[PDB]
């Protein structure tokens, strides 16, 4: 098989900024089989660049590409907001297609750490057999939080998902909303219920927390 | 079925310039050497002419 | 230049199959090859398979083995993905791809420019269901500003929308998109941050309206403060 890694998974820019995405290949693979496509706002993909170096039509003198044989790299000199994105390398080379995991591009900020709460469920769902434990992240812009639910001090995995909100046009802040659902015997099987964050402007991990009662 | 586009035929360029340059030379010497031959596509009337 | 139209959104039963079109609109036909790429709900794009349409040239996923079928039918002019043996995995936003740009030959190994809308395959062994909202109190479990909000949980088509005291209350709101339960059934959460002075002072109710299903809740948000 032949797959692609992208390395700058999150890359932050400012205006005027320049930044150099990258693209990793497994094997060795020819010049003439990578393509650069943009995606902004879970919108169609627009192709950038084909053949790792030649530019579609109509995309603008900013996106500058380059690579061979391993590694393929995408340059941006400059940006205005319209090209804020995902942006993807694929390789269309051999009988098997495989794109890029996707690499994001945030408008750079002076960091802020999140202010996180955390909400216990409510009876009225109680009664229905289920369990949600609400865990929230609030205006902080580096992105790669990290949530960790921790029942009795015991970490859990699987049943706890998250969402994420874009990144708002005013302040350019982040917002995660992580969802612990359990049943209604599991819920009762434990009483101290809580969420540690860990993140770069916080200088330490904070832990949310509260009791079954 | 499927996709249209008209019938054609394909000469070899090279096969046919050769074969036009050794006729010229044959014609020449019926209608005079060092002088200048032509011909242009047909005139008109029947199709099959 | 060329374009790519495909088929509206879809509800399927887990275990059966789906059925999705694809056609082309100004451009060649057996040329390029059409590919799938489909998305998961929020994770990276898959290539489901590739396939030249009259030629015959065509490959599957290794994942997508004897449940992947791609056919097509040239008086419509149209290509036709076919997916069997459906779990809550296939769900998702599939895509028909397409690259373009006397040649009769036929190719396989070329990228794509050319994207259709997508069409929206749901796998969920469920009905046209109403939700049923939730409070979210808030409590002391700070500093001046808390939060509350309400709390969207088993519905369907998932139009729903989520107002705050009627359109009056608009910053501060963060409505989280909806996620697929295992269960077969959408649910979101829509929260919001006040000043904690008008906790027992100003009334905060929520409004969600869920359309297909006919439904306007109008829930309160009480705290109890444990
Ligand atoms: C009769 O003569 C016709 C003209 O001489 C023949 O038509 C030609 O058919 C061949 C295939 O049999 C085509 O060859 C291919 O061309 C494509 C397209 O080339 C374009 O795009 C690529 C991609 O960037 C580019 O690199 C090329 O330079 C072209 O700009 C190539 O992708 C293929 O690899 C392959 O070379 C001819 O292009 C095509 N000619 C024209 C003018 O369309 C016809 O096949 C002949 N028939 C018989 C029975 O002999
Ligand atoms: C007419 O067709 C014949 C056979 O399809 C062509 O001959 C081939 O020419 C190519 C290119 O020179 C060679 O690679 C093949 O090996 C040839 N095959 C045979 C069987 O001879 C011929 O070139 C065609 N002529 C024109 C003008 O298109
Ligand atoms: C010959 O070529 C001319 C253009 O040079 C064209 O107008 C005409 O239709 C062609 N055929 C005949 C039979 O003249």
């Amino acid at each position: 098989e032949i797959v692609l890694t992208q390395s700058p998974v999150t890359l932050s820019l400012s205006s005027g900024e320049t930044g150099t995405l990258s693209c990793r290949a497994s094997q060795n693979i020819s010049s003439s089989w990578i393509a650069w496509y943009q995606q902004r706002r879970g919108q169609v993909p627009r192709l950038l660049i084909s053949a790792a170096s030649a530019r579609a039509a109509g995309i603008p003198d900013r996106f500058t590409g380059r690579g061979s044989g391993t590694d393929f790299t995408l340059t941006i000199t400059r940006l205005e907001p319209e090209d804020f994105g995902v942006y993807s390398c694929q390789y269309y080379g051999g009988s098997f297609f495989t794109f890029g995991p996707g690499t994001q591009v945030d408008v750079k900020r002076t960091v802020a750490a999140p202010s996180v709460f955390i909400f216990p469920p409510s009876d009225e769902q109680l009664k229905s057999g289920t369990a949600s434990v609400v865990c929230l992240l609030n205006n902080f812009y580096p992105r790669e939080a990290k949530v960790q639910w921790k029942v009795d001090n015991a970490l859990q995995s699987g049943n706890s998902q998250e969402s994420v909100t874009e990144q708002d046009s005013k302040d350019s802040t982040y917002s995660l909303s992580s969802t612990l659902t359990l049943s209604k015997a599991d819920y009762e099987k434990h009483k101290v219920y809580a969420c540690e964050v860990t993140h770069q402007g916080l200088s330490s991990p904070v832990t949310k927390s509260f009791n079954r009662g | 079925i499927g996709d249209i586009r008209q019938a054609h035929c394909n000469v070899s360029k090279a096969t046919w310039n050769e074969t036009l340059g050794k006729v010229v030379k044959q014609l020449r010497k019926h209608f005079g050497n060092n002088t200048i031959i032509r011909f242009a596509n047909s005139s008109g009337g029947d199709l099959e002419v | 230049q060329v374009q790519l139209v495909q088929s509206g959104a879809e509800v399927r039963k887990p275990g059966s199959s789906v059925t999705i079109s694809c056609k082309p609109v100004g451009g060649t036909f057996t040329n390029f090859a059409i590919h799938w790429v489909r998305q998961a709900p929020g994770q990276g794009l898959e290539w489901v398979g590739g396939r030249v349409p009259v030629v015959g040239i065509y490959k599957y996923g290794k994942k997508f083995h004897d449940r992947l079928r791609l056919y097509e039918d040239d008086p419509m002019k149209t290509v036709f993905l076919e997916l069997r043996s459906l779990t809550s995995d296939d769900t998702g936003v599939y895509y028909c791809t397409r690259w373009r740009g006397y040649d009769t030959s036929s190719y396989y190994n070329d990228a794509s420019d050319v994207w259709g809308p997508g069409t929206k395959v749901i796998v969920s062994a469920a009905s046209t269901k109403g939700p049923s909202v939730f409070p979210l109190a808030p409590s002391s479990k700070s500093g001046g500003t808390a939060a509350l909000g309400c709390l969207v949980k088993d519905y369907f088509p998932e139009p729903v929308t989520v107002s705050w005291n009627s359109g009056a209350l608009t910053s501060g709101v963060h409505t989280f998109p909806a996620v697929l339960q295992s269960s077969g059934l959408y649910s979101l959460s829509s929260v919001v941050t006040v000043p904690s002075s008008s906790l027992g002072t100003q009334t905060y109710i929520c409004n969600v309206n869920h359309k297909p299903s006919n439904t306007k809740v109008d829930k309160k948000v009480e705290p109890k403060s444990c």
